[PDB]
This record gives C-alpha cells, structure tokens and sequence, in this order.
C-alpha cells in the first residue's frame, strides 16, 4: 500500500487529464482517515461530468454513502443510498457488472442505517426484501435476529442465529453469535466451553475471538470464597496461560492485557495493576471495561475523588442513565459528608429504575444508619437535624424489619441484621438523650437573642 | 508521588492574535477528560508542534519517583532516577497567581493557575477540584510528551 | 447461486472481529511481558 | 411547533414526573411537579408564564409520581418512603398521609371519578386505596414480580398494569377482575396511559418500540419504532390526534397515533426527559427531566 500511496501522491499534483486517479486515492484511504476518502469522492464525483453528460455510477455514490454512514451524516448517507438505488436500477444493460448486486449492497447499507436511524420497521422491511430474493445471504438474516433480540433474547433471534449457522457452519460470525446467545444466562458457565470449542479446529485457527471468549468465560468463575481449596488459583493460572498464548501470537491485542490486569488485580497487585492497565487505557480508553477496572483500582486506594468521575463517564454513553452495577461500585468506603448524603441520592436514583434488588435496600439503610450515628453520637449539632434523624432511623428500622422476610439474597444470607438492630436501638436511646440537648441549645439561643436585644435597646 | 496534575490535552489553535515572537507561540489547548483550558507557551523552534497533536501534560512538584523535594539547582552529574526520562519537553517554573471565581459566602468552583517558566506563561484554567496541589510561591515542572496515537 | 460470489468478490471488509482486538497503534509485548515475568519472579 | 416557555433550574434535584390539569377545575392552569429534592412545587401557569404558587414539603424521600385529580382540584404525591401524602391545591396544605408501609409504595393512579387511588406493591399485586379513607379497600390478586406502572382510563372502563418483564395486566375497575394479560413485551414497562377514548393502549417498554395494543379485544394494533433509548413517559393529546413520548436520550418525539409517524421532535433538554404531559387543549406540552428545567412546548 505504501508504493500505491506514493504513486497516488505523484499523480495528484500533475493533471494529465486525471479521471480515475481520485477513485484509487479513496480506495486506499477507507482504512485510514475517513475524511480523505470523502474528499477524494467529493472531487471524483464532479470530475466525471466534464468529458460527457454521464450520470455518476451507483458504486461511487454507494461507497461515499457508506463512508458517511459511519459518521453523523445519517440523513446525507441515506440520500446517497437512495440515489444509488435509483441509479443502479437504471442499469438495465449492465448485466456483466451485475447492477443487481450493487442494488443489493446499497439496500443492505440502507437497512443497516435505518436500523441505526431509530427505525427498525423499515430496516426489517428492507432486510426481508433482501431475504425474499436471495435466501443464501447471511448478514441480512443475522441482523434481523439482532433486531428481534433487542426486545428479548428468546424471540426469533435465537432461532434465526441457529438457522444461519445450520446453513453455513463455516461462518465464524454466526458461530460466535451462537456463543453470544449463551451469555445472557450464565448458568452455562462450565458447559459453554464445549460450544466455544466447536470451531477451534486447525482449519479455523488461529481465531483470537474464540480464545478470548474462553478466557472471559474462565475469568467469570473467579470471585469465590473457594480460593483456599487450590481451585481458583488453578483457574487464574489457566486463564493467564490463555492470555500469554494470545499475547505471544498477538502482542497488540488489548483484551489479553485487560484480562492479565484483571487477574493480577485478583492476585492482590493493585499497585501493579495500574501499570498493566495503563497501556490498555492509552491505546483506546473508550471501552466500557477499562473505565471500571481502573476505577476499581482508584476506589481501592482510598481515592473516590478519582473513582466517582470514572463511574460517571462510563454512564455518559447513550444506553442508560441509572445502572445498578456502577452505583454498587460507587459506594465502597464512603464516609465523608459529600459521599454519604449524596450517596443516598445516587442510591435512590438507582433503586428508582428497579427497586426489586435487595442490595440497594440494604445499602440505603446502612448509609442512613451511618448518618444517624454521625449526628446522634458526638453531636451536639443543629436541632432540626436531630428531628430528622429519628425519622430516618425509623425508616431504616422498618427496612430492617422488611429485609429479614425475603428469601433469596446476594448469594449471602442477611441473617447478620441483628447487629444493625442493636445499633439502631442504642441510636434511638442516644437520640432521646440528645433531644434534651437540642432543647438546651434552644433556650441558650433564646437567652442570647434577648441579651442582644437589650443592648440594641440601650443604643 | 508529587503529581499535582495529570491529563491529556490536544492542540486546537496557535497564536490566535498573530505570532508575536519568533521562538514562542501560544498553545490554546483543551483537555479530554477534566475539560480544562491551557495557554501553554512552548519553544516552537526546538520543539515544533502542529494542530491536532495530543500530549500528556503532567505538572509535578519534583522529577524524582520517591519524591525527595530537591532544593533546586542545576546538577547534571546525578545518577538518581528522573521522571524526565519519558518526556520530550520538560520545563521548570514557579506559580505566582491562583485566580478563581470565589465569592464572599460560597467557596470557589473554578480556579486558574498562573505559572511562569522563567518567561513562558501557562494558565491551567478549570474546575477547583484537581487544582488542590497548586499554592502560590511554589516550584513546579511541566513534563509533557507528544502522543503518537 | 451466483448472487453469493457476485457480492463477496467485489466488496471490501475493512474491519472485522479481530481488528477490534488489536490497537490501531503499535503496542508490543516487550513492555508487558517484562512486568508479567517480574511479578512471577517475586512470588 | 416549538417551545414557548423555558423554566431554567426548575428544581434543586432531578425531576422524575410532571402533572398538569386538563379540566376547568383549577387544574389546567396549575402545574404540580415532583422531584428528588423533596419539593412538591405547585407551579401556577398563569399569564402564559410558569409561576410558583405553593411549595409543599414533608416527603422523606424524593417524589416518584405526581398527578392531578380529574374531577377535583386537589392533588397527591407518593414516594418510596411508604408514606403517600395527599395535598390540596386550594390551600397548599396536607390532607393526609397514607403510610403504605413498609416499602410498598409506587406511582399513583387517580381514578376518573376521583374516589380510588391505585398503588403498586412489591408482592406483585395492585393495592387500591381510598382517597378519603386511606385504608386498603381491595387488592388485585395478580402476583408476579412487581407493578411498575398503573393507569386509569379517562372514562373508567379498564385498567392496565406494567410489570418488570413486559406483562400488561388488563384489569376491570367495574368489577375488580383480571380480563386479559397482554405479554407482547419482555422489557420492564416504564409507564403507560389510556387513549382519550379508551380504545388504544400505548406501552413504554425498554426496547424502544411503541407497541400500541388494543383493549377491547386485547390485540396489537401495530409496532411503532420509537427512540433509541428507553421510553420513560408517554401521554395522549386531549383532542386525541397525537401522543408525545419521553425517552432517555434527550429526545421528545411527538409520534402520530393515527399514522405512526413523528410529527415533531424537541432537543432543547440537555439531560434525559422524565415527565411529559399535555395541556387542557393539547397545544402546550409540559416536560421535565434530569435537566431540572420545565419546558413548555407549544404545538398549535
């Protein structure tokens, strides 16, 4: 490609009646900066009208619209695709160049755009129009399942993906999608190894995708209290061997280092996890995983100032606003004034979208107790706050009574709520003691204002 | 540690009011994460820079990893580790004014560190959260490295 | 049918699964495996 | 088709719901909103301007739902504090506080007759409390996961319920029995409302599809592609010609109930919109959200 780029740089300056030179310019720049190809197509579109009045072939407008499809010019790319379809239809005599395939690919990109233009009805209609004329096509039949998969992972998605594999078992995308199906329900933890080892035959090798899927499904087995049984250490060693193997054959793969940092963090090296995650962050930090793995290291070293922002940034994406896992990772060792009262605000924001989780209903009570003990033990503070603390403690006690009746828990029984009840009892006693102090401060302020008013009367 | 600030930036405009001198130019850069302004002045002659280039600016109070708080003097004969080994442009200055949007009642929310590297100025304007390590009359460094990306 | 070979032979796939895995830059394992072995030697 | 009023910093904390009147009983001119700052602000939309009339407090936790009674100028507000407090827009005082303990308190549902108040229960049932009684009159025995949305029909003939797994439960408020169970969604239903004629039923699930079903024969009338994010709030125009849809992507699309086409979209909100509601005539469309700014959208 370097010699071709140099040759195009030579043909660009001079003007020996160049007609197709810009086409070759753009044909290489599609992998590189996407604006160079757009500039080349922009000039190539107008250079095809001086020699004769010849309409632009649909293949160039189709490729420029494809370039714009990845960009924010979705409507402009839509116009490009529609005009390409109109032009390709006019090719009644270009049976050798197969205008039909040009229309097929243009409509494929157009349906991909409509699926991306918040219009899945038109995307379904267009992909089905491709199906009705060419059932031997895979990508349309695979995107239709993705569309039905948004509503749920048990609808026609899980059926179309397997029918697509049954028609082409040597298609890595379809088989990987098959493995992707089992990821919604992780009950197939150990058993997904078999279905991920179907296309691990040497003919398909090497395939980094499936090997990293194995590494991920093997990492999921971690975070268990059975590590002392020499079981999770072997799992760490196996996943580390997988990551080393995919590192030797591919040193630039970021996920291998991601998993290596994950395991090293699991090994107790957080001081040494930042260095390994640094290369992954510097390569491309716009992946949802790194913002959290790094925020875990920051929140581990008593740096919530550098961890709350990382959790906020991961939520800046247009997919949700109040996720449960992010807020769960948000409150780890928060004890400061701006990290308890506000922590309640974010906890309520999280519980608003799905209150059925027990961990939220337990953490809200724990933070309520923390504030109450933080205002009813060593304070001697404002009075209205002593009035509000008893209400907060009563709500916490009601939630203590309610949480005990729930059957399932966070893979750990909550029978240890008794100490919380005793804590709240002595908090109630201390509150009934400190309300008298509140009244004493009330009479103090009253006599202070009186002894100031007398001086003002003197003046 | 001594890392008073750490963030990636990108060049977006050079000498908007016309290049006055011949070896120094204004770099009206912007951040990518903390969203902070930057008016750094680098020696364009020895360290050329064009628009769109990104660099890892790291204001550090010292050049040593252990952070021994050097007195401040040119001592090239030194075998101790130095943080400058992984930076292509380092400077040494002394912040002289920390302006902010303070009021009579509520604390400030956005500060503005004014540091002079012996004549080369730099305004690190932004929020008042990450500028806690800047105090008037204190020595600081720059430690910037251009990113190849 | 010919419609299959008619499209797969003229198209261009600039990005696929594996492309997403490697960084667009040059980050070798020399600066990675060094620490990966150093951590193992201390244990 | 644009924006008339722009209330900047309408609240200290994010607004999660908005209530505006439709009748002439001193409700269409007053806007009641409930936010997470424990401020039940009674805004009076007088002189075509959003002016504050009352500022009601007392809720321990943030307001989850606000609605105005159809045949009555009083209002009520619920929260997750299990203390559903009734209020009055005639005096800015509290009528009562239904202690829907211990945690069993969700969005409100004013009856069209303004005599019953439906509230979701964590056990999966739908408790129907009395407005002037406060005691649990009768509970619908349709268990499951949880009730995420409850809506009363304008003329009081049906009642639907949004579950956590896309389960519409068509009840009968005339007899208190489950008639149909529409399960055309697998996503948690956020909110829903009845058509002004009680013939169409829009469902705001978390799939981005506005699947408008029918209530008379419990069938789907057509799948409409909504936004890309989750549709939070949805309301019908009082004249029954269009319906707005609030999503989680800073987008206020006004979809057509007849042609299933977006007739206009607003992008004036910097954050996600949480509440959308019409005026008494359907021209002004009030909106709230995490931006904490009340926008009044005029569509003449």
């Amino acid at each position: 490609r370097d010699i071709a780029k140099g040759h195009l740089k030579k043909v660009t300056e001079q003007y020996p009646d160049d007609v197709e030179a810009w086409i070759e310019l753009a044909q290489i720049l599609e992998q590189t900066d996407i604006q160079g190809a757009l500039s080349a197509y922009g000039t190539a579109t107008r250079i095809l009208q001086e020699k004769v009045q010849a309409d632009v072939p649909p293949e160039i407008l189709n490729n420029v619209g494809a370039l714009h499809f990845r960009l924010g010019n979705l409507g402009e790319a839509k116009k490009y695709f529609l005009a390409s379809l109109d032009r390709a239809k006019a090719e009644a005599e270009h049976d050798e160049h197969y205008y039909n395939a040009i229309s097929v690919t243009t409509s494929y990109n157009l349906a991909r755009l409509y699926e991306a233009m918040c219009e899945f009805h038109e995307a379904e209609k267009l992909y089905k129009n491709i199906l009705r004329e060419h059932p031997n096509y895979v990508d349309c039949y695979l995107r239709l399942g993705a569309m039905a998969r948004d509503k749920g992972n048990f609808y026609e998605a899980s059926d179309w993906f397997k029918e697509a594999l049954q028609i082409n078992q040597d298609h890595p995308d379809a088989w990987s999608l098959i493995g992707n199906l089992h990821l919604a329900k992780q009950e197939w933890g150990p058993g997904q190894k078999k279905f991920e080892r179907i296309l691990k035959q040497p003919s398909t090798q090497s395939d980094t995708y499936s090997m990293l899927a194995l590494g991920n499904v093997w990492l999921q087995t971690l975070h268990q209290p059975t590590r002392d049984r020499e079981k999770e250490k072997r799992h760490q060693d196996r996943a580390l061997a997988i990551y080393k193997q995919v590192l030797r054959n591919d040193a630039k793969n970021l996920y291998a280092a991601n998993g290596i940092g994950a395991v090293l963090a699991h090994k107790g090296y957080f001081r040494e996890a930042r260095d390994v995650f640094a290369q992954v962050r510097e390569a491309t930090a716009d992946i949802s995983d790194v913002w959290l793995n790094l925020a875990h290291i920051y929140v581990e070293q008593k740096q919530y100032i550098s961890a709350v922002q990382m959790y906020e940034n991961c939520l800046r994406k247009f997919y949700k606003h109040q996720n449960t896992e992010v807020v769960l990772y948000l409150a780890r060792a928060l004890f400061k004034c701006g990290k308890l009262q506000e922590c309640k605000q974010t906890l309520l924001k999280a519980r608003h979208v799905a209150p059925s989780d027990t961990v939220l209903m337990f953490n809200v009570a724990l933070v309520l107790q923390r504030l109450a003990t933080s205002v009813l033990k060593d304070e001697k503070s404002n009075l209205k706050e002593v009035l509000n603390a008893v209400k907060e403690l009563e709500l916490a006690h009601r939630y203590f009574s309610y949480l005990s009746k729930v059957g399932d828990k966070m893979r750990f029984d909550l029978a240890l709520a008794a100490t919380e009840a005793r804590q709240c009892s002595d908090l109630l006693s201390q509150a009934q003691y400190h309300v008298a102090r509140a009244r004493k401060q009330d009479e103090e302020e009253r006599e202070l204002r009186a002894k100031q008013e007398q001086e003002k009367e003197l003046l | 540690a001594g890392i008073l600030f750490e963030d990636i930036f990108d060049v977006k405009d050079i000498d908007p009011e016309g290049k006055k001198f011949d070896r120094v130019s204004r770099l009206h850069c912007e951040s990518e994460s903390f969203k902070m302004d930057l008016i750094l002045d680098v020696n364009i002659q020895i360290y050329p820079v064009d628009l769109g280039d990104k660099f890892r600016l790291v204001i550090a109070s010292t050049l040593y990893e252990d952070g021994t708080l050097d007195d401040g003097e040119y001592n090239p004969t030194d075998d101790r580790p130095s943080r400058a080994d992984q930076f292509e442009y380092v400077m040494y200055g002394k912040v002289y004014r920390i302006e902010g949007d303070e009021t009579s009642t509520e604390a400030a929310t956005r500060l503005s560190a004014y540091v002079s590297y012996g004549g080369l100025l730099m305004r690190l304007q932004g929020d008042a959260n990450n500028l806690h390590g800047f105090e008037v009359d204190s020595r600081v460094y720059l430690l910037m490295k251009k990113l190849a990306f | 049918v010919d419609v299959t070979r008619d499209i797969v032979s003229r198209e261009r796939v600039w990005r696929t699964r594996t492309t997403i895995l490697q960084s667009t830059g040059k980050n070798f394992s020399k600066n990675i495996f060094a620490i990966l072995q150093s951590v193992k030697a201390r244990e | 088709y644009g924006i008339l009023f722009k209330q900047e910093q309408a609240h200290d904390d994010a607004i999660w719901s908005v209530a505006w009147g439709t009748n002439k009983k001193e409700n269409s001119e007053t806007v009641v909103t409930g936010s997470l700052d424990d401020l039940v602000k009674v805004w009076k939309w007088r002189d075509e301007r959003l002016d504050l009339q009352w500022s009601l407090e007392g809720h321990q936790l943030g307001v989850v739902s606000v609605d105005i009674s159809h045949t009555l100028p009083i209002a009520a507000s619920s929260s997750l504090d299990a203390h559903i407090r009734l209020w009055d827009l005639e005096n800015g005082k509290q009528i009562k506080s239904i202690d829907a303990g211990p945690v069993d308190a969700w969005t409100l549902a004013f009856s069209p007759d303004s005599q019953y108040l439906a509230t979701g229960t964590h056990v999966g049932k739908v408790n129907i409390f009395g407005v002037e009684s406060g005691k649990k009159e009768y509970s619908l025995d349709t268990r499951g996961k949880f009730i995420l949305s409850i809506a009363y029909s304008p003329d009081g003939k049906y009642l639907a319920s949004g579950a956590i797994d896309g389960i519409i439960n068509i009840f009968d408020i005339a007899t208190g029995k489950l008639l149909h169970t529409l399960e055309g969604h697998a996503m948690p239903i956020r909110s829903l409302t009845f058509s002004p004629d009680s013939q169409l039923l829009v469902t705001a699930s978390d799939d981005g599809y506005i699947k408008i079903y029918d209530v008379q024969h419990a069938n789907l009338a057509g799948t409409l592609s909504g936004h890309a994010s989750w549709v939070l709030n949805v309301a019908f125009c009082p004249d029954d010609t269009h319906f707005v849809s609030s999503s989680s992507d800073k987008s206020v699309k006004v979809w057509d109930v007849g042609t299933r086409t977006c007739v206009h979209t607003f992008f004036d909100h910097q954050d996600q919109v949480w509440g959308v509601k019409y005026n008494g005539n359907g021209s002004k469309i009030v909106s709230v959200g995490d931006d904490q700014e009340i926008h009044i959208y005029d569509c003449p």
